[PDB]
RNA sequence: GGUUUGAUAGAAACGGGAUGUAAGCACCAAGGCAACGAGGUGUUCAGUCCGCGUUUACUAACCAUUCGUUCCUUUCACUU
RNA sequence: GGAGAUCGUGAGCUGGGUUUAGACCGUCGUGAGACAGGUCGGUUACUAUCUACUAGAGGUGCCCGAGGUCUGCGGGUAAGC
RNA sequence: CCCUAACUGGAGUCCGGUGAAGCUUACAUUCUAGUGCACAGUCUAGAGACCUCUAGGGGGAAGUGAAGACCCCGUGGAGC
RNA sequence: UGUUCGGGUCGAAGCAGGGCUGUGAAGUCCUGUGGACCGUUCACAAACGAAAAUCCUGGUAAUAGUAGCAGCAAAGCAGGGUGAGACUCCCUGCCGCCGAAGGGGCCAGGUUUCCUCGGCAAUGUUCGUCAGCCGAGGGUUAGUCGGUCCUAAGACGUACCGUAAUUCGAGUACGCCGAAAGGGAAACAGGUUAAUAUUCCUGUACCAUUUAGCGUUUAGUCUGACGUCUCAGGGCAAGCCGAGCGGCGUCGUCGCGCCGUCUAAGCAGCGAACCCCGUGGAGAGCCGUAAUGGCGAGAAGCGGGCGAAUCUGUAAUGGCACAAGUCGGCUUCACCCCGGGACCCGUGAAAAGGACAGCUAAAUGUCCGUACCGAGAACUGACACAGGUGCCCCUAGCUGAAAAGGCUAAGGCGUGUCGGAGUAAUUCAGUUAAGGGAAUUCGGCAAAUUAGCUCCGUAACUUCGGGAUAAGGAGUGCCUGCUGUGUAGACAGCAGGUCGCAGUGACCAGGGGGCUCUAACUGUCUAAUACCAACAUAGGAGAUUGCAAACCCGUAAGGGCUAG
RNA sequence: UGGAGGACCGUAAACGGUAUUGAUCUGCAAAUCAUUCGUGUGACCUGCGUCUCGUAGUGAAAUGCUAAUCUAACCCGGCA
RNA sequence: UUAUGCUAUCAGGUGGAUGGCUCGGCUCAAGAGCUUAUGAAGGACGUGCCAAGCUGCGAUAAGCCCGGGGUAGGUGCAUGGAGCCAAUGAACCCGGGAUUUCCGAAUGGGACCUCUCCGUAGUGAUCAUUCAUGAUCGGGAACGCUCCGAAUUGAAA
């Protein structure tokens, strides 16, 4: 249908369900990982330095 | 009188008519109001404050004089039909009728034993060829061309 | 119709207990200071992302 | 424009019109053992209808309010 | 008969041509592409604030109070060709 | 189409309830000519104009929507 | 800020309006308000002075009591209630809408919207005593319904190896997950609540695992387990007709019209086709089917065996106004069983489970879901949104080829949530129009004409298939009486009479022909300005490569094509 | 007799989107509605599941589509 | 009584500026500095007489036990009703213990199922020894060490 309003009726799945270990509606479920926190990809817990300004 | 909605769901769910085929007595509606459960439903039912009002069907009788009238015969002419033919009668239908009639009248003819083996088999690959277009028709064959072993 | 778990119709629960007025006598003790928390909603709005 | 000192609007009856001969009843009807029978003829220029006229007070035009005094004050020629 | 009025007139209309994105033919270019050449296709937004005009009303001004009948300062006309 | 006419339903017109948004420096009852960055309701000189309200189609406010898509410029970009 | 001198509840800062001073930035005083802090000398500092940035944030005008509350489903009126208040809430009568969807069942999704009572500030395009709104309380019960169990595409984990290294990377081995529409052990009828019911209660059943007793394998096969089209046979829910019985309606005349006349699983019995076996002896030919066909490598015929849906009895006493409750017949899809044929340069899943050795008895059968909506008001698009998801699966009578269009049942509604009044222009969508008939316009755009079925007749051209519904003509209603085919349902045909301007009388339902350009055709395409001559296609041709190949991905380990 | 075909007609079943250059254009709608149309036994339409993605994917090829964004998506950082 | 209006001031509505106050923020200095398989940080769910949020706590659930300090009231943010606790020394503060649901390094198997399967009550993976046992795994504001590693920008290109 139309890309608008038409094709918004289809939006009756879901991609991402609720994490375990964050609690966080993040843990895609194709993929079987946390986009969040990473769980399922590993045992530590995910975190990147451009999650924030360089502190300068 | 009061709101008696809950009574008409009530009434409609005891006696399982639709919700407008119950009729509940308009000079009653001081006693109906105080009914709040199945029990007194049932007891008002009894009583006869409430019931349902017949249902009313659709009547038949024009369709059925006509449709005697079609079954003689008539009211069928050309200004009516309105479907292909073949959507009013397959030829399949009609060749299967057919055949089956004669083939039930040959064998008949073969077991009582007014026909031999020889002219029996031309007999049924004539007619499987399409030579006689009813059974009537085949017995004026038979009578004619004396086939038939009758004494 | 939605066939859940034990889980989600657990958080489901709590969600639907969230939905209450506050309490009159904590309005009488607090001196009209809390009216009000953030976890209303209404069923039909914004959908809760709880499962 | 009219308003009882009245034909302004409506009802009733009649004139002038529109359509086309109402329902029931009687006789006939191709036929059918019968039951039934599309339809025709008579009662019947019939029935139905009129955002037109005439006659006729039969019902309704009744009952009232308001301006033509600045308003209170006796800043009044009023009036208890 | 010929001209003018933002080559009068798209908050009146139309969309044939030109002037987007697609494609074909010819000629250019090694090529992406181009033609000032041809051909087919291709969205026409707005509830009128102010003023102007066309008609209809309520006031106030002149005035004894009210009503009636007129005059005519002016305006218009093609009323006929 | 010559050449338009009558009729039907929904809006509009009138009354009750509910109830927004977009243009807006200020004033503003205008018309003609000139002048002026050469396309003025506001300047110069004339001509007109009693005020308020309703309906109506859009002549004008170079009407509103929008830091031009056409052309040029930038020792600005991107793709090919 | 450092320092000197002070003011204030006998009223500080701030705010509104005034008097005087200074060229000015500004200072000081007075009056009203206010209810606790504020200055000054000499110096020093700065997050130090706003009218403008299509400036930022907040508040608030005009427009304006204006647009909208119409277009696809034009719906309400009378009488009686409740209430402070009634076009809008409730009951009865009339009049209406959908009726192959606006009804019923349910996935995903929602998440309490479900039921009762009490309210109307806000929400509802108006009002409201109403409510999917606001407050309080209540509601979901399983060995048999699902999940759970098996595996498909395909994921994930551990190890091995690579990488400077990992949370990164292909493969191999071992595991493990993946379907609420695939496979699958087992339950039906009635009652009960305000809201739950194959779950609770009554009755009648059935299936597994363990324990005990009594016996035993064949253990290797079968099933689960399979495409598209087409057709015969049997059965049945729905549907229809006749007779009797019980109700309701109509009743100006007649005597018709409608509703009901019911009964589950389980258990016991029977078996149509295909197939297997014993006889049989058929050809200058016999036996069959809707059709294909079969036969000395053994037909017809005659016997026996394995073998379906459904049907018969019981369960049969439950429900019904304990009112009747008895019988026959026709048809039957869109549902079930069984068998045949055709087609493929398409061949149309796997595993758990089940069957073959079980019988009797008691005990056990944990866990999760279960309310309600499923959409023109419960989902998604910011909305009580004319879109989309779901038209996903089902549906009665007449007309008719029909699930089309029209008219009605059952069921759901008068909420595709503003009313009154009736009088201008203009506007959206329709009905009709004398005479002419494209003269309009870039252009027959738009609208009109034709339209069903039967019969007759049918051109140029042609790849011989077509063109073709070519073109062009005639018939069609109703009544009376019949004939033919067929087991029947039904279908086909005839003779006479007769009405109207008109007989597919409404609904539905092609206008036709000729000459050119272009692409062979069916198909695809710029979601939201381009459905075309563009892309694709079958057909034609060329090139590389003998597999540790050609071509390509990766840093590597290793891979795609390739089960070739 | 038989029942083949990227055969024919045709549903407001389903899928698509020609023309009106109609309605609406602060809309019912950030692409809908009405009539008129094209395919409708197949190179068909479709539910659920699963895989392929940023100098990369997918594309019967338009620079189309990749969450209202595509001649190189989006979030944060270099970045004041 | 001149309507619709224009200018100025006053009274009131709406609104929330100014002033005064401030258990908050920010910067500098001095200290102090690891924790977790004896199950951490973080999350889900539950827990109160009337209890929705936050805070605390964990089926012993705004909490239990012991030692010291403290002394007459207590029941968190949050002075409401009705109750209870406390001179057997409470509340509160300092030190030490106990209970400590499920997920999570998460570790018997499995997660579009924070629960579920077999219960064989469960040493998950990789390692060292004498083979009793032991070690590593996650978190931490910035600081620390090793390895891989751009472009905008400047040069007025
Ligand atoms: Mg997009
Ligand atoms: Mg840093
Ligand atoms: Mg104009
Ligand atoms: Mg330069
Ligand atoms: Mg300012
Ligand atoms: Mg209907
Ligand atoms: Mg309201
Ligand atoms: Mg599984
Ligand atoms: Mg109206
Ligand atoms: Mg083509
Ligand atoms: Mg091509
Ligand atoms: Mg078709
Ligand atoms: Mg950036
Ligand atoms: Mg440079
Ligand atoms: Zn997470």
């Amino acid at each position: 249908m139309s890309k608008g309003t038409s094709s918004m009726g289809k939006r009756q799945k879901r991609t991402h369900a609720k994490c375990r270990r964050c609690g966080s509606v993040s843990f895609n479920v194709h993929t079987k990982q946390c986009t969040s926190c990473g769980f399922g990809k590993t045992s530590r817990m995910r975190t990147y330095k451009w999650q924030a300004k360089c502190k300068y | 009188m009061s709101d008696l909605s809950n009574q008409r769901k009530l009434a409609s769910k005891v006696l399982g008519c639709g919700l407008d085929r119950v009729w509940l007595n308009p000079e009653a509606s001081e006693e109906i109001a105080s009914a709040i459960t199945r029990e007194d439903i049932r007891g008002l039912i009894e009583e006869g404050t409430i019931k349902a009002k017949p249902v009313k069907g659709v009547s038949r009788g024009r369709a059925r004089a006509l449709a005697a009238k079609r079954k003689y015969g008539h009211c069928k002419g050309h200004g009516s039909r309105k479907g292909k033919k073949g959507a009013r009668t397959p030829k399949k239908e009609q060749w299967i009728k057919k055949i089956r009639a004669l083939r039930r009248r040959l064998k008949e003819l073969r077991a009582d034993g007014a026909l031999d083996k020889s002219v029996y088999c031309r007999l049924y690959r004539k007619a499987k060829g399409g030579e006689y277009r009813s059974v009537s028709h085949l017995n004026s064959h038979l009578e004619s061309e004396k086939l038939l072993k009758k004494e | 119709m939605s066939h859940n778990m034990k889980g989600q119709k657990k958080r489901l629960a709590k969600a639907h207990k969230q939905n209450t007025r506050v309490p009159v006598w904590v309005i009488v003790k607090t001196n009209r200071k809390v009216v009000s928390h953030p976890r209303r909603r209404h069923w039909r709005r914004r959908s809760l992302d709880v499962k």
